[PDB]
């Protein structure tokens, strides 16, 4: 086997059945996160889309722009009918676990023959004159068919767009200003014109009420956390945390930093989380991970015996703490030899007297002193020639 | 060669499954990963070469170092052919190496003895020519420095240097000398 | 004179999969697709590190024997009482190797990303007594101890030896002996002042050792053109099916990082084995007896030797 | 080096009697998690039957193993099948 | 010098090709092919 024992981890790292005597690596210790504390504001208002088919929208080139705030979301779920729904930068069907920042719903009318023409990188005369999505865009773009209202018996003429413009569109600006553009030179084409919204002809003539659906992640202290209700708040255990939907794991301590209140965390020299402010006690907490640890394994030589004297390299602890770490399964005496097997920080273990493994500080040869004077001297009378 | 067979984030490991399971205008993405891969990985091979070789170039130049000073001669450096003082050397082949056979004199046994630096004569100070003075308790002896071979004091196996004051430690001996004795 | 070079860098470690993935699964399996990869690079650091245990024990480990200071200091005037260690330190560490100790000189943070640190085989303590026993086998003596068994001489008579082996006719020596020890003693004094108040070669060794650590830690923060640079934030926000290629993304920019992070520690590590065989070849020619090479143990002709410790 | 399903060394593994010459018999409906390792002593052939399934009620495509007709049916079974010859 | 003439994947090997020619929005990979291989070349350079 690879991985019942000690000695089973050596030979299927080494790859072979006899182990010399000597120090050899297997993985390391992860200490696992006992439970999760779940933290979130107590937020009780539901955002309103039963009124974002209710009634009636604008059109796309004076589109109907709206906030969203202090209020949870449900997907799974007063609506209407959907042909599509699609979320980029973000799975739409992981949303409700995230507590979202500065939620903008875009709102508008648009034909059914130019469903296409809104995306983060699209061009033509829809995408380039009416509306513009940003090419980092972050959002939902949430579609439905209305043919129940917006397309009139004699046609629909409530709804407008312009055809061709001097100049091109900011991301996320609206375009309201009405002119007759000037195609060629001598100064004067209208912009805004009605649609061909009749249900007499196919499906693309139709109206679609599309809402985009904009949003932000952990920019700033936010409030729009889901339907997940925290739990209640543990300390000093290697524990799995959340806050306002960040992640992550570690040991939850006390804090000793002061903050400003338009921040939420703390950030170490390696940009990750060092600090972080709980969001119902409105406390200030420190963060010590529990991920750390080297394994080493010390075995007389398999020829010999297997008795095998595991050593922790940076764990606090037959279970002896050295400063090379914890060690498991040796007998710490005071004799001092030469090095057998070399730990560190001066320690060395060996299979000595049934017979066991013993750790201690090494030696460093035999200790005599030279019978100097400054009127003796010793002359050597014999030689030994060494090959 | 293990190398080849990790898929390198591509669905398979090899390029005849990948051209045969799949379409090139669909394919070539993985056909390019893998050629990353592979690449980057022979990089490192390369690298790790260099740096080895490297260091057996820098063993290879102390071993021609150590063959021109101790098989070509002797040497005075201390502890660099062998363990003592060195009389010479004899080398011999290896498989990708060669290996050194240094045979270096060195002294066993040694006895006491109470040492002066000079030798007060006649007001003159005697200093050894090129060895030391011992004493055997009842007389005094000049000897080498390595064997204990101890000489009579005669004025050859000395030299003065003035009055005895200015040296500490300076005891006061006879010096034998040939010339009286041959007189008569 | 003095003489001044590195022995040995600091006995790095560093694990893959806790550096480029961590608290995560789907990051190990992607990674998995090389892991032979990251068996080198485990492979070749501690190699590295056996290394450096392996050459400080070839610099500091030259007797068999271990030399003490006899009680009587009469070395004919010799005042050697700032290299010897003394007793009424806590440490056993001499006056000028505490002050060089001295003058040169986060953790947990490098610690918390897999970059482990290991300790020195031998500790501080070990490292001067071995360098006392080279002290007192030195002057209690003379070279025979490098070449045999230590065998007692005046320092008088040891000193005069070694005019004798530049072509200084024993003498001067004896003649001059008053007038020797007094230039010895304060040529002592003067070098424990210039070095009280310089070891750049012992500084720069570790400033570079940090700076290449901060940069491996510095890398973590950049995104290598993903959505994110942070694994787990990428994982709550972003699925399986699409998150892959993100995710693939930043192993691919972090591995590159510790594939440069070792050639460079590599090399490093060869040129500071380089510089720790010159000091082995210096100790064993210089300190355990006198040599005749022109500046190669001093700035003239050189007398004889004595070694101290330092940091690293 | 594999990695595939093994049966771990000293694994506490279960052991099962049919003795009546006392007054035992019960042979478990045991569910299939992936891998199962059987070890037999025997005399006479003693096991004669092999069902494999998820519900085996009639209700699913349901395996019917035995020693050698291998039907996959939805077989409706009763509360304890077992086989037998008289003498 | 002549580790600037390859493609890396990409369609031209000059960047003002790239530009005048594609879509910033759509020409990121074709910059992120020819910057990958370039800062290869460097790596390999460095390294000798
Ligand atoms: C939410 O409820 C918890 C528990 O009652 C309370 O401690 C906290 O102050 C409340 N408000 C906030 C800020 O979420
Ligand atoms: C509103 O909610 C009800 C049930 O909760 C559902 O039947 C209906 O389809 C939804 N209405 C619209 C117009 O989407
Ligand atoms: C080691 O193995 C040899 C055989 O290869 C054997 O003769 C010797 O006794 C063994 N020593 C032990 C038990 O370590
Ligand atoms: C942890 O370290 C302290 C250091 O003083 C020690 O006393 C203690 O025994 C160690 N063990 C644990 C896990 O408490
Ligand atoms: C010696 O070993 C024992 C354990 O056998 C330990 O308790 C003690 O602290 C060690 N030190 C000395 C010198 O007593
Ligand atoms: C010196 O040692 C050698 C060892 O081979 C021995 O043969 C010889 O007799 C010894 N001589 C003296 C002077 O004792
Ligand atoms: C000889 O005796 C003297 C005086 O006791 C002593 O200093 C010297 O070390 C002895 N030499 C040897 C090695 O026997
Ligand atoms: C000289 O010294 C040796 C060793 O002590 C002794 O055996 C020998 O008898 C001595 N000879 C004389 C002349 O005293
Ligand atoms: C050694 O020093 C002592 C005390 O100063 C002195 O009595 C003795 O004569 C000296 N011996 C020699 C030979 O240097
Ligand atoms: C040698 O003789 C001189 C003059 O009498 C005297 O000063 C000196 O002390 C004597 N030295 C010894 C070692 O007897
Ligand atoms: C050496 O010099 C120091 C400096 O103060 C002095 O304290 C000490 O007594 C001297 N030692 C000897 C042996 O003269
Ligand atoms: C598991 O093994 C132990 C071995 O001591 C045994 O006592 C126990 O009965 C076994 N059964 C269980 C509980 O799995």
């Amino acid at each position: 086997d690879c991985a019942l024992d000690p000695l089973s981890e050596t030979k299927c790292t080494l790859k072979s059945f006899t182990v010399e005597k000597g120090i050899y690596q297997t993985s390391n210790f992860r200490v696992q996160p006992t439970e999760s504390i779940v933290r979130f504001p107590n937020i009780t208002n539901l955002c309103p889309f039963g009124e974002v088919n209710a009634t009636r929208f604008a059109s796309v080139y004076a589109w109907n722009r709206k906030r969203i705030s202090n209020c949870v979301a449900d997907y799974s779920v007063n609506s209407t009918s959907f042909s599509t729904f699609k979320c980029y930068g973000v799975s739409p069907t992981k949303l409700n676990d995230l507590c979202f920042t500065n939620v903008y719903a875009d709102s508008f009318v648009i034909r059914g023959d130019e469903v296409r023409q809104i995306a983060p990188g699209q061009t033509g005369k829809i995408a380039d004159y009416n509306y513009k999505l940003p090419d980092d865009f972050t959002g939902c773009v949430i579609a439905w068919n209305s043919n129940n209202l917006d397309s009139k018996v004699g046609g629909n003429y409530n709804y407008l767009y312009r055809l061709f413009r001097k100049s091109n569109l900011k991301p996320f600006e609206r375009d309201i200003s009405t002119e007759i553009y000037q195609a060629g030179s001598t100064p004067c084409y209208f912009p805004l014109q009605s649609y061909g919204f009749q249900p007499t002809n196919g499906v693309g003539y139709q109206p679609y009420r599309v809402v985009v659906l904009s949003f932000e992640l952990l920019h700033a202290p936010a409030t729009v956390c889901g339907p997940k209700k925290s739990t209640n708040l543990v300390k000093n255990k290697c524990v799995n945390f959340n806050f306002n939907g960040l992640t992550g794991t570690g040991v939850l301590t006390e804090s000793n930093k002061k903050f400003l209140p338009f921040q939420q965390f703390g950030r170490d020299i390696a940009d990750t989380t060092d600090a972080v402010r709980d969001p119902q006690t409105l406390e200030i907490l420190d963060i010590t991970p529990c991920s750390f640890g080297g394994v080493s394994v010390i075995t007389p030589g398999t020829n010999t015996s297997n008795q095998v004297a595991v050593l922790y390299q940076d764990v606090n602890c037959n279970v002896f703490q050295t400063r090379a770490g914890c060690l498991i399964g040796a007998e710490h005496v005071n004799n001092s030899y030469e090095c057998d097997i070399p730990i560190g920080a001066g320690i060395c273990a060996s299979y000595q007297t049934s017979q066991s493994i013993i750790a201690y500080t090494m030696s460093l040869g035999a200790e005599n002193s030279v019978a100097y004077s400054n009127n003796s001297i010793a002359i050597p009378t014999n030689f030994t020639i060494s090959v | 060669v293990k190398q080849l067979s990790s898929n390198f984030g591509a669905i398979s490991s090899v390029l005849n499954d990948i051209l045969s399971r799949l379409d090139p205008p669909e394919a070539e993405v993985q056909i390019d990963r893998l050629i990353t891969g592979r690449l980057q990985s022979l990089q490192t091979y390369v690298t790790q070469q260099l740096i080895r070789a490297a260091e057996i170039r820098a063993s290879a130049n102390l071993a021609a170092t150590k063959m021109s000073e101790c098989v070509l001669g002797q040497s005075k450096r201390v502890d660099f052919c062998g363990k003592g003082y060195h009389l010479m050397s004899f080398p011999q082949s290896a498989p990708h190496g060669v290996v050194f056979l240094h045979v270096t004199y060195v002294p066993a046994q040694e006895k006491n003895f109470t040492t002066a630096p000079a030798i007060c004569h006649d007001g003159k100070a005697h200093f050894p020519r090129e060895g030391v003075f011992v004493s055997n308790g009842t007389h005094w002896f000049v000897t080498q420095r390595n064997f204990y071979e101890p000489q009579i004091i005669t004025t050859d196996n000395t030299f003065v240097s003035g009055n005895c004051d200015v040296v500490i430690g300076i005891v006061n001996n006879t010096v034998y000398d040939p010339l009286q004795p041959e007189l008569d | 004179t003095t003489e001044i070079l590195p022995v040995s860098m600091t006995k790095t470690s560093v694990d893959c999969t806790m550096y480029i993935c961590g608290d995560s699964t789907e990051c190990s399996n992607l990674l998995l697709q090389y892991g032979s990869f990251c068996t080198q690079l485990n492979r070749a650091l501690t190699g590295i590190a056996v290394e450096q245990d392996k050459n400080t024990q070839e610099v500091f480990a030259q007797v068999k024997q271990i030399y003490k200071t006899p009680p009587i200091k009469d070395f004919g005037g010799f005042n050697f009482s700032q290299i010897l260690p003394d007793p009424s330190k806590p440490s056993k560490r001499s006056f000028i190797e505490d002050l060089l100790f001295n003058k040169v000189t986060l953790i947990c943070a490098q610690k918390f990303n897999g970059l482990t640190v290991l300790p020195p085989l031998l500790t501080d303590e070990m490292i001067a007594q071995y360098t006392s026993a080279l002290l007192a086998g030195t002057i209690t003596s003379g070279w025979t101890f490098g070449a045999g068994a230590a065998l007692q001489i005046p320092f008088a008579m040891q000193m005069a030896y070694r005019f004798n082996g530049i072509g200084v006719t024993q003498n001067v020596l004896y003649e001059n002996q008053k007038l020797i020890a007094n230039q010895f003693n304060s040529a002592i004094g003067k070098i424990q002042d210039s070095l009280s108040s310089a070891l750049g070669k012992l500084q720069d060794v570790v400033n570079q050792n940090a700076q290449a650590l901060n940069t491996l830690v510095k890398q973590l923060s950049s995104n290598f053109g993903a959505i994110s640079s942070v694994l787990n934030d990428i994982l709550s926000r972003l699925d399986p099916p699409e998150a892959e290629v993100q995710i693939d993304r930043l192993i691919t920019g972090r591995l590159q990082s510790l594939q440069t992070y070792v050639t460079q520690q590599l090399i490093r590590a060869a040129e500071i084995r380089a510089s720790a065989n010159l000091a082995a070849t210096k100790m064993s020619e210089c300190v355990l007896g006198q040599s005749k090479r022109v500046d190669f143990c001093g700035k003239g002709y050189h007398l004889m030797s004595f070694p101290q410790s330092a940091p690293h | 080096s594999t990695q595939d399903l093994f049966l771990p060394f000293f694994s506490n593994v279960t052991w099962f009697h049919a003795i009546h010459v006392t007054k035992r018999f019960d042979n478990p409906v045991l569910p299939f998690n992936d891998g199962v390792y059987f070890a037999s002593t025997e005399k006479s052939n003693i096991i004669r039957g092999w069902i494999f399934g998820t519900t085996l009620d009639s209700k699913t495509q349901s395996l019917l193993i035995v020693n050698v007709v291998i039907k996959v049916c939805e077989f409706q079974f009763c509360n304890d099948p077992f086989l037998g010859v008289y003498y």
